[PDB]
């Protein structure tokens, strides 16, 4: 997987993100994008798969996108797992849902995201509404590890997160950090949008075979929200 | 590249059966076939039987309102608790 979040050079927050998943080719006939209803209103927006109830990209309008990251961790048992269910703890995919359908803003969603227990470890990637709002949430079972957000004003005006912790070297066998990197820094702050973040997203191998679907979004504009189905 | 149907889903609706208009778009016969299948050749018979009586006993004590979502699923594609239950939570499972 790949997310990124960025931010231009007028302070508009941008978000995109690449699904990788094998089984792809079941999984993209079922991708959907979801308008969740409440009290006569859209209470927020995610991109899922048809039975899968659980959010890995969504949407809450005018205050926070946020799409996870798969992170490797220590071997769990079925047995544990289920005690962690009932011991209290949350699918990554369950609170990213939560998050959406509950946190008021952005830096209330990244509270919860933070802190919240978890079954397994996983990457959190929110952007916000307002310049600096964007953060990469590397996530243990038990809390957050690190908190990496944007610093535009030092020149780091984009975060990419791919499945690797980020302050270590990403495998050889398994390099789409550099190539995302090399596209955002071609397509330059000025010239950021949410197309120009799509085709970064479209770079080999940002996008490879076993991509299913790409996102991009911003919770300011969230009527721009837009799912494509690759490799199909 | 095409962009995925979009569809709404109401949570002033009950958990088990809000996620039915959903259900219907992709070939529901298809997609029991698709899972029934995949789980059972990764999962033996036996922690299958298992997971299902867990969930549904202890169904008042797991998330919500996802649990009582898994439950209308698996019922509208005839599932076995387990069976939607576990792909729900196949990322964990990895
Ligand atoms: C991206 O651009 C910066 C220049 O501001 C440079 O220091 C950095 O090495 C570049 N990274 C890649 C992967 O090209
Ligand atoms: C979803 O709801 C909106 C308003 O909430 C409505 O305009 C639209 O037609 C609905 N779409 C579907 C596919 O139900
Ligand atoms: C599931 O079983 C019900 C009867 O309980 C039937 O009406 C329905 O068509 C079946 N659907 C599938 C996808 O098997
Ligand atoms: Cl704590
Ligand atoms: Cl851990
Ligand atoms: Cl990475
Ligand atoms: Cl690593
Ligand atoms: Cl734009
Ligand atoms: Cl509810």
């Amino acid at each position: 997987c790949t997310s990124v979040v960025a931010q231009d050079s007028r302070g508009h927050i941008y978000h995109g993100r690449n699904l990788d998943y094998p089984f792809g080719d079941l999984l993209r006939k079922m991708t959907v994008d979801v308008q969740f209803l409440k009290n006569g209103q859209i209470a927020f927006t995610g991109t899922t798969f048809i039975g899968y109830v659980g959010l890995w990209t969504g949407q809450s309008p005018y205050k926070f996108t946020v799409s996870g990251d798969e992170r490797a961790d220590k071997g769990w048992w079925w047995e544990n797992m289920i005690a962690a269910l009932f011991q209290g703890h949350s699918p990554v995919s369950w609170l990213i849902r939560t998050t959406l359908s509950e946190s008021e803003d952005f830096e209330a969603s990244v509270y919860k995201l933070a802190k919240t227990p978890l079954i397994a470890d996983v990457y959190y990637i929110v952007g916000g509404t307002a310049p600096g709002e964007g953060v990469v949430v590397t996530r243990n079972r038990g809390g957050p590890a690190d908190i990496w957000p944007l610093d535009p004003l030092n020149g780091a005006w984009f975060r990419v997160e791919t499945n690797y912790d980020h302050w270590k070297p990403v495998p050889k066998s398994d390099d789409r950090r550099t190539p995302a990197i090399k596209a955002l820094n071609a397509t330059g702050q000025a010239n950021l949008s949410l197309e120009a973040l799509f085709q970064v997203l479209s770079v080999v191998p940002v996008c490879n075979k076993i991509t299913v679907y790409t996102t991009v979004m911003s919770a300011a504009t969230p009527d721009k929200y837009m799912t494509r189905i690759r490799n199909l | 590249s095409p962009a995925p149907p979009r569809v709404n889903v109401s949570l002033d609706a009950a958990p088990a059966a809000r996620w039915l208009p959903v259900l219907r778009l992709f070939d529901p016969g298809l997609l029991r076939a698709a899972v029934a299948r995949i789980v059972g050749d990764r999962v033996p018979k036996w922690v299958r039987d298992v997971i299902g009586k867990l969930v549904a006993e202890m169904e008042s004590f797991l998330p919500q309102p996802y649990t009582e979502e898994i439950r209308g699923i698996s019922d509208f594609l005839n599932l076995s608790l387990a069976d939607g239950f576990i792909v729900n939570l196949a990322y964990e499972a990895s």
